[PDB]
């Protein structure tokens, strides 16, 4: 079953070996981003509609560990666009994706492009979570931000700051994702009185 | 023996058929570099890819 | 001793409300001898907090924004320009500010020397690697230099800061430049290429 | 092993004594010194290597904007070739620790609109980018860019 | 030889914009960033002769802006020197050309080019 999803997603992003010898002579434009996304979304929709409810989440953990196992950032952003349209079309419940994205232990701050693209996608898809899920996401995002040192490199700081926009979006009072009392309760549980 | 893959090439006294001679020469001079690229990548020596070098004919 | 201990007692506050109140009080307390206090503050306390690698965990956002506000208020009020003990003691005092700040208008007036040295330090911090809380501090210092001014303390800013400040993230250019004919060239370079 | 074992047992028995090399000296140096006589009579340079070897089509220069002399570096290239048309300049973000990882192409979708031809350039370029192997160089990106421009010339006409 | 003759040959034999770019390169070995040779001026003169602009030479100018052949400063000056104003169609074409590069307006060059962009704005 994870073999099925393995064959699907690996057959999505295969790379051509014999190209760069006789470059561009093969008669075939490789599916550009939109057609490839539509085909990927269709095949994953087949596997998802086939899938059972209780098996709904271990496959998503496999998806996110397969995305975080990648190395090319274009590949990662393509599969994140796939996950974004898979949430946007209504196929996926928009809480499992966010939780398995953040609680993935491959998400460390040293993987700065993965950090930036991940928290960009969570900023995209957090608007649909119910408020208790937003509260638990707030807690795990704060605990993810808490692992950064006092000093980091001067180039990675802007890609690290992508979590700050998710935090600013959750604690924004006009957006009203959750009651603000819950937000200050989670914060003051993590930063009690006297802690910067 | 098994087939593995197939790709079609792009389109673009006449008894020579210059295009086929060109494709055969192109495969036979380019495809030695593909095995070298794989054997370099298995020992993780960073390299720019197989490139045309300076003039066109190399 | 006075200015250092009061700033230590600032920097161990953790609340936003108390830090802003402490700064609004400490300005008036430093108005006993504003000029000498600004020389100590922008010359000895702030370079020691920005240069020491162990110290800048004290420069976090709650006390740090307040401290940057107090430094820029002190700089402006000392530039634009008082008790009898303080008159006697500054008449007593001998120091060579040319020797203290060698630096790589008059520029023999010590406050211009302290300000030039501080802005060299700020450009060096913004230009370096290892961004931390001290970089947030010099960002805040330049932002309240922009906001607090009417137009000049920023006459002493090196023109490389114009480039670097938007490398580290409009009006913070167009105010900081002081608008000389060469100053437009650095302005138009930075504003168009944001 | 054979014919040499009791030496090995003695020396492996007597390791971690602080007077060990004293014992070896006292037991071995007079014999040897009697027989043998007395003793004896800013930018990481990988990127400079890439840029120094590029074809004169490309005209790679550093961005006036962006952080400089720090971890990652940023490039604005160009393209000069009579066969190829003038195209948007292209922006590259090379990480520090450049080999063992792949550089990133800063995407500017807005300038690759407003023409059909630049749209074809952009579609073909994203396609060849997806086709690329991992941990590719800068020159792989620049050559996929030039091949993308050439395909978008041919597909159009 | 002249830029007017090259643009006019580009109109005579129907050249698409990229073929115009290639043949414009070939006609002139020194690029001179194309602003010393005043590409925007010649293209605007021979585009704005009729009551409505011919879409060929407007396509040439829109390619020469979207591809970075011509700086925004020379375009904004050549737009500034048009007036006439009795024709709404040429004015709407000029406002679409301004709609292309405005809000972007980013010179990446010498500071004299940035001062030129200031005066052009």
């Amino acid at each position: 079953m994870e073999t099925q999803l393995q064959s699907i997603f690996e057959e999505v992003v295969k790379t051509e070996v014999i190209e760069e010898a006789f470059p561009g002579m093969f008669m075939d434009t490789p599916e550009d981003e939109k057609t490839k996304l539509i085909s990927c979304l269709g095949a994953f929709r087949q596997f998802w509609g086939g899938l059972s409810q209780e098996s709904h989440e271990q496959c998503i953990q496999w998806i996110v560990k397969f995305i975080h196992g990648q190395h090319s950032p274009k590949r990662i952003s393509f599969l994140y666009d796939c996950l974004a349209m898979a949430v946007e079309t209504g196929l996926l419940p928009p809480r499992l994706v966010c939780e398995s994205l953040i609680n993935s232990d491959t998400l460390e701050w040293e993987r700065t492009q993965l950090w930036a693209l991940t928290f960009k996608l969570v900023r995209k898809i957090i608007g649909g979570v119910d408020y208790k899920g937003v509260r638990d996401l707030l807690k795990v995002i704060l605990e993810k931000i808490l692992t950064i040192p006092n000093t980091v490199s001067s180039a990675v700081v802007q890609q690290l700051l992508a979590a700050r926009e998710v935090i600013a979006y959750i604690l924004e009072r006009n957006a009203c994702l959750l009651p603000a009392y819950f937000a200050v309760t989670e914060i003051r549980k993590l930063y009690p009185e006297g802690k910067l | 023996a098994m087939a593995l893959l197939l790709q079609q090439f792009k389109e673009n006294m006449c008894a020579f058929n210059k295009v086929l001679a060109h494709f055969v020469a192109m495969c036979d001079t380019n495809m030695p570099f593909v095995g070298l690229r794989l054997e370099l990548s298995n020992l993780e020596i960073p390299h720019q890819g197989v490139q045309v070098e300076g003039d066109g004919f190399s | 001793w006075f200015c250092n201990n009061l700033i230590k007692e600032l920097l161990k506050e953790t609340r936003k409300e108390h830090t802003l109140r402490a700064v609004e009080l400490l300005y008036s307390i430093f108005c006993l001898d504003m000029q000498q206090v600004t020389l100590v503050l922008l010359g000895h306390i702030l370079p020691g907090l920005l240069t020491d690698s162990s110290k800048w965990h004290s420069l976090m956002d709650p006390p740090g924004t307040a401290l940057a506000k107090l430094a820029v208020w002190c700089a402006l009020s000392s530039y634009s320009s008082a008790s009898t003990r303080q008159k006697k003691r500054h008449r007593e005092d001998i120091e060579d500010y040319i020797s203290l700040f060698p630096l790589d208008v008059n520029m023999r007036d010590p406050l211009n020397r302290v300000l030039a040295n501080l802005f060299l330090l700020i450009s060096s911090i913004l230009g370096s690697r290892t961004a931390g809380p001290h970089t947030q501090f010099v960002q805040w210092f330049m932002e309240e230099c922009v906001d607090c001014l009417e137009q000049s303390v920023l006459q002493f800013m090196p023109f490389t800061t114009v480039s670097e400040l938007v490398k580290v993230s409009k009006v913070v250019l167009a105010i900081t430049d002081l608008s000389l004919p060469l100053g437009r060239q650095v302005a138009a370079k930075a504003i168009a290429a944001l | 092993q054979y014919l040499c074992q009791p030496l090995l047992d003695a020396v492996l028995a007597n390791i971690r004594s602080p007077v060990f090399n004293h014992s070896l000296y006292r037991t071995f140096v007079p014999a040897m010194t009697a027989i043998h006589g007395p003793p004896i009579t800013s930018i990481p340079s990988v990127l400079q290597g890439e840029v120094a070897r590029l074809d004169p089509k490309f005209l790679v220069n550093l961005d006036p904007s962006h952080c400089s002399n720090n971890g990652t570096v940023h490039l604005i290239c160009k393209l000069d070739d009579k066969d190829l048309p003038s195209v948007p300049p292209l922006e590259l973000s090379v990480p520090a620790d450049y080999p063992a990882q792949s550089p990133l192409w800063i995407d500017r979708q807005w300038q690759y609109d407003a023409n059909p031809f630049l749209q074809s350039v952009h579609r073909c370029m994203t396609s060849r980018l997806l086709q690329l192997p991992d941990k590719h160089s800068v020159t792989a990106l620049l050559n996929t860019w030039a091949q993308s421009v050439h395909q978008a010339c041919l597909s159009a006409a | 030889v002249n830029l007017k003759q090259a643009i006019l040959q580009a109109w005579k034999e129907r050249w698409s914009d990229y073929q115009w770019a290639i043949n414009m390169k070939k006609f002139f070995p020194k690029g001179a960033t194309w602003d010393i040779l005043n590409l925007a001026d010649a293209l605007l003169e021979q585009a704005m002769i009729g009551p409505s602009p011919n879409p060929l030479i407007l396509s040439y100018l829109k390619y020469a802006i979207s591809s970075q052949m011509v700086s925004y400063s020379s375009v904004l000056t050549a737009i500034s020197k048009f007036d006439d104003f009795s024709r709404d169609l040429c004015v709407q074409a000029l406002l679409d050309i301004m709609d292309m590069f405005c809000d972007r307006l980013s010179c990446h060059g010498k500071a004299e080019e940035c001062i030129g962009l200031c005066r052009a704005l």
